């Protein structure tokens, strides 16, 4: 979809309720742990970055923890989490990556420090 | 499968059947069919948290297929609501 790009920034640390303000503001920000492990690492597009990106939060042992077994197993696969029904919204039902500072204006697409995790409901209300 | 159109067509253990289908369409590549089974689950069971038995279960009861099924047996029962087939 998107151009090749190495992953950067820092993001921040994180509770056991990482999501919990998903959505809300600018959502979640990335894990620093999750970070170390995908920084200076390339990727073919940022739907390849996505899907490496909840593959690592579900081998993180204090992150998946605050997942369920089905979410988990979705994660797992590179498929982001679904969301509570609430925070639902038509087709989309599971978490999405939300650029603070859109692709159009300077960019920042591989920049997790630009990366947030929001609510489909939230997704849509901030635009 | 064979999706059932009432919670009282279905066996305990051929509900549990759906969960496995569902937690298999759960890996795959895309969620098109996962969806579609999902949604199947939300309007026969008719419980208000919908997904959520799945997604988001309580602390108070085992994530697990039997776990879903117990939920959804006492919610339905206290409702006054018709349970799983008995065959």
């Amino acid at each position: 979809r998107n151009k090749p790009g190495k992953a950067t920034g820092k993001g921040k640390p994180v509770n056991n309720k990482w999501l919990n303000n998903a959505g809300k503001d600018l959502g979640s920000p990335v894990p620093d742990r999750i970070a170390n492990k995908l920084r200076d690492k390339e990727f073919k597009s940022f739907d390849d970055f996505r899907k490496k990106f909840w593959e690592e939060v579900s081998k993180d042992p204090e992150l998946s923890k605050q997942f369920s077994r089905n979410n988990n197993d979705r994660m797992k696969v590179g498929k982001a989490p679904q969301t509570r029904t609430q925070d639902v919204s038509g087709k989309r039902r599971s978490f999405e990556l939300h650029h603070e500072k859109p692709i159009s204006q300077n960019g920042g697409v591989y920049d997790m420090d630009n990366i947030s995790v929001v609510t489909p409901k939230r997704a849509i209300d901030i635009h | 499968m064979e999706l059932k159109n009432s919670i009282s067509d279905y066996t305990e253990a051929e509900f549990v059947q759906l969960l496995k289908e569902i937690e298999k369409e759960n890996v795959a590549a895309t969620d098109d069919v996962l969806y579609v089974l999902l949604e199947h689950f939300v309007k026969i069971t008719e419980h208000p948290d919908g997904t959520d038995l799945i997604y988001y279960p309580s602390d108070n009861r085992d994530d697990s297929p039997e776990g879903i099924v117990k939920e959804i047996k006492e919610w339905r029962a206290a409702n006054g609501k018709p349970g799983f087939k008995q065959g």
